[PDB]
């Protein structure tokens, strides 16, 4: 039943005051995009930064298996939009947040489906 | 007015000289451009390279096939690959590679010396950032370098589709005479300096629309001396300006025709279409790649 739980270890190291994972790949873009969370090309709006997806994935960056039966990555080969206020830690933000499956926005950071 | 361009291309008159090779001494050596907040040099550099490639007659077919050598950073990510994937049409097949391990947004990544990389298919665009800092030895004669340049020359001749294009990084000391000679096998060529990295002797040697035969005869020792002479006498103002206007960044999907033809069928009419960025000649089968692994104790 043993499985390394890297997501928990990183959250706990963040809460301990550890420096977030660096060198996530920030893209140049117009910042007039849709603002959706994970896209085929950079889609940051005025309130977001766009990053290369692989560089923002905990499992890619730590060289460990993705937590899924087929080992698939939702980020690699895509771009992830991160709120500018959270762009100091893109890995932590993708790890702690969820994409709304109807509108494609981050819940609590652009999703208005519940209002 | 160069400061608002993505960079500066070697002017044609400098290509026509017969200079002797000199040491490269850049007036703006050690200056740096102010990058936008949080943007890496490698992202800025590839963005400006792509902005310049937008001005050329690149063939852009459906199923475009692009391979990127030297794509790994010392932090284990691939910033240049991320820019290339942003630039290329959605659905473009992108393969990258580097000596050292890294994580990438490419469709497939091969780790190892580029001499171990083999592909079944031909390619529409080859990008190389490969560079060995051991070549920067100011205390010894600056001769043509082999290593990975030997691989790149053969890979162009064997695996670049007719009509395809290349951008290969060189510097004062990291260069190869045969690669310059191969520039004469394209419809057009230049050495392009990004405005963000203009304090460096690096340039990208760009071959535009491969013809598979010598269109012009180039002496690579002379041409590299011509390149250095240009750099020595034409200071380039460091500039980030073009990074702030990305409205027209994506490469235009031209739907360029792809045909399979055999050596005897390449006539002057075909060569003209190749030269205009209007034709790619290769098969359209599956893209299959591999890395040779040396097995030892
Ligand atoms: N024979 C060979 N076979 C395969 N690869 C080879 C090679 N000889 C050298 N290389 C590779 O060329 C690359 C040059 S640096 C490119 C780069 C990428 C990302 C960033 Cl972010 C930066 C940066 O820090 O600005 C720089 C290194 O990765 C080298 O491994
Ligand atoms: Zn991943
Ligand atoms: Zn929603």
């Amino acid at each position: 039943a043993f499985a390394v739980d890297a997501a928990k270890a990183y959250k706990d190291y963040l809460a301990s005051g550890g420096q977030p994972i660096t060198n996530c790949v920030k893209m140049l873009c117009t910042h007039t995009g849709t603002g959706q969370a994970i896209t085929v090309t950079p889609e940051a709006n005025m309130d977001q930064e766009s990053f290369g997806g692989a560089s923002c994935c905990l499992y890619c960056r730590c060289h460990i298996d993705h937590p899924n039966p087929k080992g698939f990555c939702d980020l690699k080969g895509k771009y992830v939009q991160i709120p500018t206020t959270c762009a100091n830690d893109p890995v932590g933000f993708t790890l702690k947040n969820t994409v709304c499956t109807v509108c494609g926005m981050w819940k609590g950071y652009g999703c208005s489906c519940d209002q | 007015s160069q400061a608002w361009q993505p960079g500066v291309a070697m002017p044609n008159l400098y290509k026509m000289q017969r200079m002797l090779l000199e040491k490269c001494d850049l007036q703006n050596y050690g200056d740096s451009a102010t990058l936008p907040k949080g943007i890496m040099m490698n992202v800025a550099k590839y963005t400006q390279l792509c902005q310049y490639l937008n001005t050329l007659t690149l063939a852009v077919p459906y199923n475009m096939r692009v391979i990127h050598f030297g794509a790994g950073s010392d932090k284990g990510v691939a910033p240049g690959t991320a820019v290339l994937r942003q630039w290329l049409p959605t659905g473009t097949l992108l393969v990258d590679s580097d000596l050292n391990d890294f994580v990438s947004d490419a469709d497939s990544t091969l780790i190892g010396d580029c001499a171990t990389v083999h592909t079944a298919n031909k390619w529409d665009l080859i990008i190389s950032d490969m560079y060995d800092p051991k070549t920067k030895n100011v205390t010894k004669e600056n001769d043509s370098k082999e290593g990975f340049f030997t691989y790149i020359c053969g890979f162009i001749q064997q695996k670049l589709a007719l009509g395809g294009s290349v951008a290969i990084k060189i510097t004062e000391h990291s260069w190869n005479a045969d690669l310059y000679k191969l520039m004469g096998h394209f419809a057009w060529w230049t050495a392009f300096v990004t405005n963000v990295n203009a304090s460096s002797s690096e340039a990208f040697l760009i071959g535009c629309n491969y013809l598979g035969k010598p269109r012009e005869q180039i002496d690579g020792y002379v041409m590299h001396a011509n390149y250095i002479f240009w750099r020595n006498t034409n200071p380039i103002q460091l500039s980030s300006y073009s990074l702030f206007d990305m409205s027209k960044f994506p490469l235009k999907l031209r739907g360029t025709a792809v045909m399979s033809l055999k050596e005897g069928q390449i006539n002057d009419m075909i060569l003209s279409l190749l030269s205009k960025g209007r034709l790619i000649i290769r098969e359209n089968n599956r893209v299959v790649i591999s890395s040779d692994v040396l097995v030892n104790n």
